[PDB]
């Protein structure tokens, strides 16, 4: 399809919207193989922990990515929409994972926090459950609020792109020497009205 | 595999749980504080119960891993905290009796009342008038009657209760790793694990005696002046050199002589440096004062308060059914929520109190990033000192000129600084004797040196000696003067202040020295300083990962306590005391008794 990248600039200013493996000026005029739309919620302090290559203690816990992640990851606050004065214990996250994760892999498969002499597994001492409830409040300061984040990977690879930015046009001038371009038909001349029967 | 790996796996969830449940309990308590209703009381109580009970499930597994194979020392200190403040030894009966004694002590002390003389018709409590009858009323007969009646009506009831409480605490400490509950209080400053900074428990008695004696000549010099001024208004009652009666102190416990500022004034004709009168003229209010207090931290460099704090903190008393208690509290809840619940009037004293309260919030916010189990100062007194130094620095005439309420035309001379020096000494120097004597008597009563029937006698043996104040009416074993005191009747260690006062002066002199500031030590503002602010911020975010000796050596390059900054601060006042008391006797007559 045709993907325009001025849509978010219409929207609110997303705080940690950054680009690493792409060209910011050529975004609207670059072709990508596909688009990936990983969208999740992070708290403010560990938002940057979801980083390309620099996998934070949360990235290896929840969602990792390759070193050369091409595209842009957009992060913004969702406090007022997704915060309750009683604590967002419905919004959970594996705060207690054990090792490194792998790119494009949900943590729905639970990685039980098992580290100790106990083969206990599941939940409990030395066998804790990795999942932790965010417990968000709209009254919290910075670093403890639900920054909703999305991974918009701009993958461009061997498969044909077919996902590029739009192209604008200009007016039509007749009976005047001019240059022209019609879907890639260069040339100069005088354009008039014809009576052919295509 | 190892002890540390399993311990940190165990602590991973417990750190978050200690954040969560403690925040829930503190939030219930804070909602009750902002909204005093019965249901808020129930929420506070239930949240505290659930939090403290959940502490047991993790302290049980904390003792499961002993403390003799720990090399990080984070696990070691955190497990020591778990096995001390979430563990106990007393059986259900002994602990129940202890808590019942505490509850009865609090009930009698708070609900105790003294009626007007020769009449049961009208009766008053301690807070409404007794703190003000001593402070304001000066009549001999009325004050003597109120003092005798109140002290009797508290001590006579509470003394056997304290005799039972001390024995129960001694038994609990004996079952603990302490010799006695006196040693249990002596173990608060203890340090272990790091050689060269470990604190010996036996030094606490030895250290205090070192400096206090050297400052004893000063206090009696002050006593050489007070008895001169008091006899100005009380000629017949007071002996020329004898001990002072214990019912005209101006306060119930003889803590301060500053409230006698008018009585003990050096020069009563120079007006005070007052901006409260000028506050109205310049349309000042609470928000302006608090914003300039924030600007103080802005100029020094410490991070300022977030708008989330200013939005929710109650600056003024709502009144009506939305009643509260505006006592200065620097609430430490965490999760970015640090709020101040204190009602502020348009005065310079409330300005000082606002700085004092905001300092502790600053410290808590600075070290909040540390683990919740180590989110503590070096000891009890460092947290107080953090706000106390800024509160003291908020008493500088030059920065008050910078405020604008006090015009720059104000002048510096003898009677705009010496008048403040005497007030500051009466605040600081005058409290030292009772401050040390209370801890001394508590140590003596808990240790067991004194026979029971002599417990009160020793209490009145050192009153004539250390403070130089004698009772106006003898009090036997039935009476208990410390039972009328806040800390003793409610089991609160009083040793925190006798060290915070020593630490704050060193902190203030370090700030004044590293910033290249000249002039007398009573003129020092750190608003336009960066080295002092940075060197304070170095300690601000450290947390509990250091002891108090090491942290104190990170201030002035000296591990242990000292008194040189305190002597230097009142050094012109020391010269004043020496000069003006040439013909007045130095000391006090213990044997003298005004009660015939
Ligand atoms: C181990 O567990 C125990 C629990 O038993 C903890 O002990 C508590 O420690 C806190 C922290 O000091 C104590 O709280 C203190 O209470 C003082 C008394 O306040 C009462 O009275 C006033 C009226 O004067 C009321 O308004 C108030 O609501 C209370 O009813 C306060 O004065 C203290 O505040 C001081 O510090 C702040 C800065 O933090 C200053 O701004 C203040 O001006 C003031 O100087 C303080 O809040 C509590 O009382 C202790 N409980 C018991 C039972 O003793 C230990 O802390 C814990 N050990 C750890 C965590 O290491
Ligand atoms: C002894 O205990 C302390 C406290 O538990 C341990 O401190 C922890 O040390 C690790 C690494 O030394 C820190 O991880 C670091 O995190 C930062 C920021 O995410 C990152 O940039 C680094 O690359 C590293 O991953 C960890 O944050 C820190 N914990 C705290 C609470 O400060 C210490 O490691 C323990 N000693 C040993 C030998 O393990
Ligand atoms: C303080 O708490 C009381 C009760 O805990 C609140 O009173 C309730 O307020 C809600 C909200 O308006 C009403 O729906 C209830 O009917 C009230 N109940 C009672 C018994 O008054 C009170 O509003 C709280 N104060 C503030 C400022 O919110
Ligand atoms: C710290 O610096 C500020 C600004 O440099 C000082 O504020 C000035 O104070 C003088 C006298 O009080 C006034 O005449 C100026 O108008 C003030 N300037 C500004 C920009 O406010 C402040 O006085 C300094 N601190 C101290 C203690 O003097
Ligand atoms: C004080 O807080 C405000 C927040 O409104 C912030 O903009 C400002 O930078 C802070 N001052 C300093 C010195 O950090
Ligand atoms: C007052 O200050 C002046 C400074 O010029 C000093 O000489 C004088 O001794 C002071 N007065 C007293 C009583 O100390």
């Amino acid at each position: 399809c045709v993907a325009d990248y001025s849509v978010l600039y219409n929207f609110a200013p997303f705080f940690a919207f950054k680009c690493y493996g792409v060209s910011p000026t050529k975004l609207n005029d670059l072709c990508f193989t596909n688009v990936y739309a990983d969208s999740f919620v992070i708290k403010g302090n560990e938002v940057s922990q979801i980083a390309p290559g620099q996998t934070g203690n949360i990235a290896d816990y929840n969602y990792k990515l390759p070193d050369d992640f091409t595209g842009c990851v957009i992060a913004w606050n969702s406090n007022k929409l997704d915060s309750k004065h009683s604590g967002n214990y419905d919004y959970w996250y594996r705060l207690f994972r054990k090792s490194k994760l792998k790119p494009f892999e949900r943590d729905i498969s639970t990685e039980i926090y098992q580290a100790g002499n106990k083969p206990c597994k599941g939940k409990g001492p030395n066998c804790y459950f990795p999942l932790q409830s965010y417990g968000f409040r709209p009254t919290y300061g910075v670093g403890h609020q639900p920054y909703r984040v999305v991974v918009l990977s701009f993958e461009l690879l061997h498969a044909p792109a077919t996902v590029c930015g739009p192209k604008k046009s200009t007016n039509l001038v007749k009976n005047k020497c001019v240059n022209f371009n019609f879907n890639g038909l260069t040339g100069t001349g005088v354009l008039t009205k014809s009576n052919k029967k295509f | 595999s190892t002890i540390e790996e399993q311990a940190k796996t165990f602590l991973d969830k417990f750190n978050h749980e200690a954040e969560d449940l403690f925040y829930q309990s503190s939030l219930a308590s804070w909602n009750y504080n902002t909204n005093i209703t019965e249901e808020n009381v129930q929420n506070m109580n239930n949240a505290g119960d659930k939090w403290s009970a959940f502490l047991k499930e993790q302290s049980t597994l904390a003792q499961m891993y002993p403390l003799q194979e720990i090399q990080n020392l984070t696990v070691k200190l955190q497990l020591q905290a778990l096995q001390q403040n979430g563990s106990s030894v007393l059986s259900e009966d002994k602990s129940k009796r202890l808590n019942t004694i505490l509850n009865t002590m609090s009930t009698i002390y708070s609900t105790g009342k003294v009626c007007n003389p020769d009449n049961p018709q009208e009766c008053l409590l301690l807070e409404p008038g007794l703190n003000e009858i001593m402070a304001n009323s000066l009549d001999y007969n009325e004050r003597l009657w109120a003092w005798e009646s109140w002290r009797s009506e508290v001590g006579k009831q509470l003394r056997p209760l304290y005799e039972e409480y001390v024995v129960l605490k001694n038994e609990m400490a004996r079952a603990n790793h302490y010799e006695d509950y006196g040693d249990y209080w002596r173990g608060d400053y203890e340090v272990n694990g790091v050689d060269g900074y470990d604190y010996s428990r036996g030094q606490l008695i030895e250290d205090v005696e070192h400096t206090f004696e050297e400052i004893k000549p000063l206090y009696e010099h002050l006593h050489a002046y007070v008895r001169a001024k008091l006899m100005n208004a009380y000629p017949s009652y007071i002996s020329p050199i004898g001990c002072l009666p214990a019912h005209l102190l101006g306060d119930m416990w003889g803590r301060f002589w500053t409230n006698l500022y008018s009585l003990t004034v050096p020069f009563g004709q120079k007006p005070n440096i007052d901006v409260t009168d000028a506050m109205v003229d310049q349309a000042w209010d609470a928000q302006r004062i608090f914003k300039e207090a924030e600007k103080f931290f802005v100029s020094v460099g410490l991070p300022n308060m977030t708008q989330g704090f200013w939005e929710n903190s109650m600056l003024t008393d709502p009144g009506n059914v939305q009643k509260a208690v505006c006592h200065p509290t620097a609430w430490d809840l965490g999760k970015g929520d640090f709020r101040i619940l204190m009602c502020t009037k348009v005065t310079m004293d409330d300005f000082l109190t606002a700085h004092h309260e905001m300092g502790h919030i600053q410290y808590d916010m600075a070290y909040a990033a540390q683990p919740f189990l180590l989110r503590n100062g070096a000891n009890e007194g460092f947290h107080e000192a953090v706000g106390e130094i800024m509160s003291l620095s908020a008493a500088t005439p030059k920065h008050l000129k910078s405020i604008g309420l006090l015009s720059p035309d104000f002048q510096e001379d003898n009677e705009t600084e010496i008048n403040f020096l005497l007030k500051q000494a009466l605040t600081i120097v005058g409290t030292l004797p009772f401050t040390y004597m209370l801890e001394k008597w508590r140590w003596m009563v808990f240790k067991g040196e004194i026979p029971k029937d002599q417990w009160m006698k020793k209490w009145w043996e050192m009153k004539r000696e250390i403070v130089g104040v004698v009772e106006p009416v003898p009090h036997d074993e039935t009476y208990c003067d410390p039972a009328s005191l806040f800390h003793v009747s409610n089991d609160y260690s009083f040793i925190r202040y006798y060290t915070r006062t020593l630490y704050q002066f060193q902190f203030q002199e370090a700030l004044c020295q590293a910033a290249k500031h000249e002039g007398p030590l009573h003129k020092c503002d750190i608003s336009n300083s960066t080295e002092a602010g940075q060197k304070l911020f170095n300690m601000l975010r450290l947390g509990k990962s250091e002891p108090w000796t090491l942290a104190l050596e990170n201030v002035v390059g000296a591990k242990n306590m000292n008194v040189r900054p305190l002597l230097n601060y009142f050094e012109p006042l020391f010269t004043w005391l020496k000069d003006q008391n040439k013909n007045s006797f130095v000391g006090w007559s213990t044997d003298w008794s005004p009660y015939a």
